[PDB]
RNA sequence: AUAGGUUUGGUCCUAGCCUUUCUAUUAGCUCUUAGUAAGAUUACACAUGCAAGCAUCCCCGUUCCAGUGAGUUCACCCUCUAAAUC
């Protein structure tokens, strides 16, 4: 069986490859603001502090779940011939209840057919919005999710806040959820900021979009650049695991490779720009000829 | 049968507590009288004015 | 006609400078305590008024979504909230306008705001329900007669017909007839 | 009060403005004010048209199923919308008003080919 | 609470005097067969009992 | 400055900040309490400190406090079905008290959250009713929708002007 | 203020509102402050702040100078502070003013 | 059940010049909301006794009835707590006048 | 409007209340849909009168009910 | 209250009155359009028009809505329980 996403041996090594920079995650924002107050410790409840803070960074940096597109509804419950032709605008259905889940409440639609046709995802959203609001989602999509728009703010580098409003906006089941997201991730793979999506709960789905539709030399590149080696081996292995069948796969338990060997394994197998790859890797080995001559 | 939505309610919340039972839903009806448009009603539950 | 040229042209600097558009306005009140609102408008008909606030006394500074410096002039830097008119100085016209301002900004892009990371809406993210998955059809969809026969036209015997001339005769009205199937 | 006699009642309550009508589904006595106290606000009916047009309406179903229950006597305009909905059989009065608009249409097309 | 003593008398004396004096059926439904009024009540029958 | 030793005590926010709730069966509480001698200063200082909080958070059980009678301070609990609980303070503390009665006859977390969800299920967002009850009090607000003839005048649609 | 070049409090007076006091005890207050620096100093422990802007992430500001001291400080359960009635009315509710938040000019 | 709103009551005795009845004053703790403090409040009870076991200053529990007897007499007495003077300590259960142990407790 | 002590107006002392046209087949038709409507909106009732009946009857006394009213009592003791 | 004016030949303190803010009614002067909210001072007297009918006779309803602020702790909670809807 192949690991998806919600596993723990993939969800330990994302959380290794996002990694805790608490400055970044706890930061301060431009919000109202009240006088701050003072607290009186020894380094022992520093530590303490910090070890809470840090419990608090991983709660914040829980994971979203990143799931498939959802089959666009067509249901006709039932057509009534004998209604079609009297009214002349629909009407949407809902029952709001209050211990239901919102996936699981029953919204209809009356058309002028007759027909009573259970609501799109579109209809279903907007009518949960409005009856049962949520903080930050407008009915109406937003304007910022235009092409010109999302270009602008892309070149503001503003791309952590792309996926939040994007995720405030729209469910992560569906189409334009899953479109932002991906051109957002393209847009970051052809220019490349990853370390202004490190710290963020979106560098694991990051990730595996990219492991998955495989563009990850940047990632290389980026990882062993900033000497994230251990990372770059892991991230080497999801892909391992994740492509089996590959030649750098086979290559790789042929060879009983183990670290940047797998990665040089990589690089000679499938990676597209692969000369930069181990031209990367052998700087970083000149430089660990450096720092090792000084140690 | 039982209306449309609420024939949805029931089959929805049958298969999500198990069991699939994909029997069509029906109510008993032969229960219910059907007394038209003639019967007398009790004087004392009316009253003279 | 176009803005983001005077903000960054040679007479902003020489009559303001680093300081704000409005951190030169007084307004003229009776003393103590200013009246908690400005001035509607400062141009009435096509005459300003003798103290222009400091939107209105400069016909260089237009106003728009794409006029970014001015629009974080007016908006506070360390809080995500906008200035108020006594606070500023501007008309509320101008307020109004400057504020309209902002939001365009804001969902265009072109101004910073902070935006507060949101907790999934549901807890369960399946999509086996009912309403959001398919029914098994009904036996009168899979054939075509309609739900509740009821709902047919159905001629009575011409029996309890005459029966019901019998009752309701005298103000008998015109005969039966079946519906039509298909509208215009 | 005390209301001598009476029901509850499933029905519509106005809370628009002039030219803007909406609706109010609520659970109130039949001989109370139709803009009073009602024991439970049911839902929401807005007849007039979205930019999209949908005409809304929103029902509590769960808790229309209580008062149900509990003996709340239905209005016909909340019949009509029941059955428009499908929690209800669809009215007779207004398939019946269908019909005729049935004959009506029929006849202006007899009278309109007559015409040309 | 100061008792209603008089108004608990005028229900009293009311209430038996509707039972003495109650009009009786010969009087409640007569009918002036030519005009259809009823007397002591003055309103005429609906349209389908002429 | 507000008046007396310690002003915390009459903030509403110590008072909302005690932890007992009472269970529904208990009616009495009586704290007979030591005045004087080193073993009865934690039933002193619950009395100062904590029963206020107790009685904002139960407001309907009888606190009888009782001075010098006894020689060892205890507490009482005289509770609905017939029941006298009895617990010595005698070399204790206030937080110990607190602690035990919170223990022996307070209502748990899960029932005080299963208590406040209910009232959250009181608490309706799909209703349109008044700004003191409701969150919004008509559809005139929400986007899409035609606006209020006040704020957006409408089209000659309307009445009148037919 | 503008002289000094402070930019953000909130101050009330009451009583007699004298400029010549005024003055003096404004800048007698002001010279008597105590900074995180001399307070860290005083009590040997780390200064550090909890912003609600930034979240529970534990700023340090100031450090003692010199030794670390070891045994934490004692947690005085119902501290013995006198508070001000018109700060506990405003934090409750009860300050009912017409003058209070006045939208006024800039600083 | 029953239809007096107080169920259980602990008071002390005040007079018993009335015949197998017993008036009672209960004490409860009333917020004054300003000064935000505990203040008690005293209501007088009329308590049914068949046994005229209660003298004044007793310590008196007292039940609720299912109906009321008199205008007045809703409750009826449940135990004598603490008799005047003769005061058995529940705690061990020795007699005591106050403070101190009138029997020794290591009896 | 008017209360049981109002003189009556001219207009209405007379007034002739005609009755509507009848026409046949939809006057029948109306009662057959009419009774049938009334008998099934009576079964809906019915149903919903029943689960409302359970509904209080399990709330009292149900099996959940009584489980957490014993482990009140074990804890407590 | 971010406070200000005012006792005196002058200062300091205590103190009252007033100013600066917001809302409502009325008066003066003066008034372009559109939409929407709201609209006797008087529990003083009322011309007039209408506001309760329905319905196979029986019933039902007119004991409700609508209005007013005279009087005034009959409004809230619990127990018990009669009309009433199922
Ligand atoms: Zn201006
Ligand atoms: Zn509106």
């Amino acid at each position: 069986k192949k690991p998806t996403f919600m596993d723990e041996e993939v969800q330990s090594i994302l959380t290794k490859m996002t990694g805790l920079n608490l400055q970044k995650t706890f930061k301060p924002a431009i919000q109202e603001l009240k006088p701050p107050t003072y607290k009186l410790m020894t380094q022992a409840q520093l530590e303490e502090a910090t070890r809470q803070a840090v419990e608090a960074a991983k709660v914040r940096l829980k994971m979203p779940p990143v799931l498939e597109e959802r089959v666009p509804i067509n249901d006709v419950l039932a057509e009534d011939k004998i209604l079609e032709g009297t009214e002349t605008t629909k009407y949407v259905f809902t029952d709001i209840s209050y211990s239901i889940p919102h996936r699981e409440r029953f919204i209809v639609v009356r058309e002028p057919s007759g027909t009573l046709r259970k609501a799109s995802w579109e209809e279903r959203d907007r009518m949960i919005q409005v009856y049962f609001p949520k903080e930050g989602r407008k009915i109406l999509t937003p304007i910022i999710f235009k092409e010109e728009n999302l270009r602008t703010m892309y070149s503001q580098d503003r791309h952590v806040d792309v996926l939040n409003l994007c995720f405030a906006q729209f469910e992560p089941d569906s189409t334009e959820y899953i479109k932002v997201h991906h051109k957002t991730y393209e847009d970051i793979d052809k220019r490349g900021k990853y370390d202004l999506l490190r710290s963020t709960r979106y560098f694991g789905g990051m990730v595996w979009y990219f492991v998955n539709n495989k563009k990850i030399d940047g990632l290389l590149i980026d990882q062993i650049q900033r000497d994230l080696i251990d990372d770059a081996t892991n991230l080497v292995q999801l892909y391992h695991v994740l492509h089996p069948d590959g030649q750098s796969a086979q290559g790789a338990k042929d060879q009983a490779a183990e670290g940047i060997n797998l990665i040089k394994v990589f690089a000679k197998t499938e990676a597209q720009k692969g000369a930069y790859i181990e031209l990367t890797l052998q700087t970083y080995q000149e430089a660990l000829s450096r720092h090792s001559a000084a140690s | 049968p039982y209306p449309p939505l609420l024939r949805a309610m029931i089959i929805a919340e049958r298969q999500k507590n198990g069991d699939t039972s994909t029997e069509e839903p029906m109510l008993n009806v032969q229960r219910i009288r059907m007394e038209p448009w003639d019967y007398p009603a009790k004087q004392e539950d009316k009253g003279r004015a | 006609d176009e803005p983001w040229k005077y903000l960054e042209s040679e007479e902003y600097q020489e009559r303001y400078g680093s300081r704000p558009v409005w951190a030169d306005y007084r307004r003229n009140h009776k003393g103590g305590v200013p009246p908690q609102r400005t001035r509607k408008t400062c141009i009435r008909r096509n005459k300003v008024v003798g103290n222009p606030c400091p939107i209105c006394r400069d016909h260089k500074l237009h106003v728009d979504f794409r006029n970014v410096k001015l629009l974080e002039q007016f908006v506070c830097a360390h809080t995500g909230i906008i200035f108020y008119a006594p606070y500023t100085g501007v008309c509320v016209k101008q307020h109004k306008r400057l504020t309209q301002a902002i939001q365009k900004a804001r969902d265009h892009g072109l101004l910073i705001y902070h935006i507060p990371q949101v907790e999934p809406r549901d807890l369960d993210f399946s999509t086996s329900h009912g309403a959001v998955s398919a029914t098994p059809p009904a036996p009168t969809l899979v054939s075509g007669d309609p739900w509740y026969p009821w709902y047919n036209w159905k001629q009575p015997p011409e029996r309890e017909l005459s029966r019901l001339r019998r009752l309701y005769q005298g103000h008998l009205q015109e005969e039966s007839g079946p519906p039509p199937e298909s509208m215009p | 009060k005390a209301y001598r006699g009476g029901h509850l009642t499933i029905r519509l309550a106005l809370g628009g403005c002039t030219n803007r009508p909406f609706y109010r589904i609520v659970a109130a006595h039949n001989k109370c004010p139709r803009d009073g106290r009602f024991v439970e606000q049911l839902g929401s009916y807005d007849p007039l048209p979205n930019s999209h047009g949908e005409k809304l309406v929103a029902l509590n179903l769960d808790r229309i199923r209580h008062w149900i229950g509990c003996g709340a006597h239905l209005s016909k305009p909340m019949e009509k919308l029941l059955g428009l909905a499908g929690f209800f059989p669809l009215h007779p009065m207004m398939i019946t008003n269908a019909e005729r608009l049935r004959r009506k249409r029929a006849r202006e097309v007899l009278l309109a080919s007559q015409k040309t | 609470v100061r008792p209603r003593l008089i108004a608990e008398l005028a229900r009293r004396v009311r209430a038996l005097r509707e039972q003495l004096n109650r009009p009786r059926d010969s009087q409640l439904y007569a009918v002036d067969y030519e005009t259809l009024t009823r007397p002591f009540s003055g309103r005429r029958l609906p349209v389908r009992a002429w | 400055p507000m008046k007396g030793r310690f002003p915390i005590r009459r903030t509403l926010q110590y008072l909302s900040q005690g932890n007992v709730v009472f269970k529904d069966s208990v009616k009495v509480m009586t704290v007979n309490y030591n005045t004087h001698g080193e073993l009865g200063e934690g039933a002193r200082k619950f009395v100062f400190f904590n029963i206020p909080q107790i009685q904002y958070k139960n407001p309907w059980v009888q606190i009888m406090m009782f001075k010098n009678m006894t020689p060892s301070p205890f507490l009482r609990f005289y509770l609905d079905s017939g029941e006298q609980v009895l617990v010595d303070v005698e070399t204790k503390s206030n937080k110990e008290i607190m602690e035990h009665i919170r223990k022996i006859l307070g209502k748990n977390e899960e029932t005080l959250r299963e208590e406040e969800e209910e009232k959250k299920q009181l608490s309706h967002p799909a209703n349109f009713g008044p700004r003191k009850y409701c969150l919004r009090e008509c559809i005139c607000e929400v986007e899409g929708q035609v606006p209020c003839p006040s704020l957006v005048p409408l089209p000659k649609e309307m009445r009148g002007k037919y | 203020c503008r002289l000094i070049g402070i930019k953000d409090m909130y101050a009330k007076v009451s009583g007699s509102i004298n400029m010549l006091s005024l003055t003096q005890g404004l800048f007698r207050g002001l010279s008597r402050q105590e900074t995180h620096q001399q307070l860290a100093d005083k009590k040997g422990l780390h200064v550090v702040e909890i912003r609600e802007e930034c979240g529970p992430l534990p700023i340090v500001v100031a450090s003692p100078r010199g030794p670390l001291r070891k045994d934490p400080e004692p947690e005085d359960e119902v501290p013995d502070v006198k508070l001000d009635w018109e700060d506990v009315k405003t934090a409750q509710g009860m300050k009912r003013s017409v003058w209070s938040n006045l939208k006024r000019a800039a600083t | 059940r029953s239809s007096v709103h107080a169920r259980w009551i602990v008071g002390k005795v005040i007079g018993t010049k009335m015949q197998k009845t017993a008036k009672v004053r209960v004490t409860r703790l009333v917020l004054d909301p300003y000064l935000l403090k505990y203040f008690n409040k005293r209501k007088t009870y009329f308590a049914h006794d068949a046994l005229q076991q209660c003298t004044v200053g007793d310590i008196v529990l007292l039940r609720a009835l299912p109906v009321p007897r008199a205008k007045h007499v809703k409750h009826e007495l449940a135990e004598i707590v603490f008799k005047v003077g003769k005061v058995i300590d529940p705690v061990t259960g020795k007699p005591c006048a106050g403070t101190t142990y009138l029997e020794s407790p290591l009896s | 409007r008017k209360t049981r002590h109002d003189p009556l107006a001219k207009s209405k002392i007379e007034r002739v209340n005609m009755p509507p046209a009848v026409d046949p087949a939809e006057f029948f038709v109306l009662m057959e849909r009419y009774q049938h409507y009334r008998q099934t909106v009576r079964a809906l009732r019915m149903e919903f009168v029943s689960e409302v009946q359970r509904k209080v009857h399990e709330a009292r006394a149900g099996v959940l009910a009584e489980r957490k009213a014993l482990k009140d009592a074990a804890e407590h003791r």
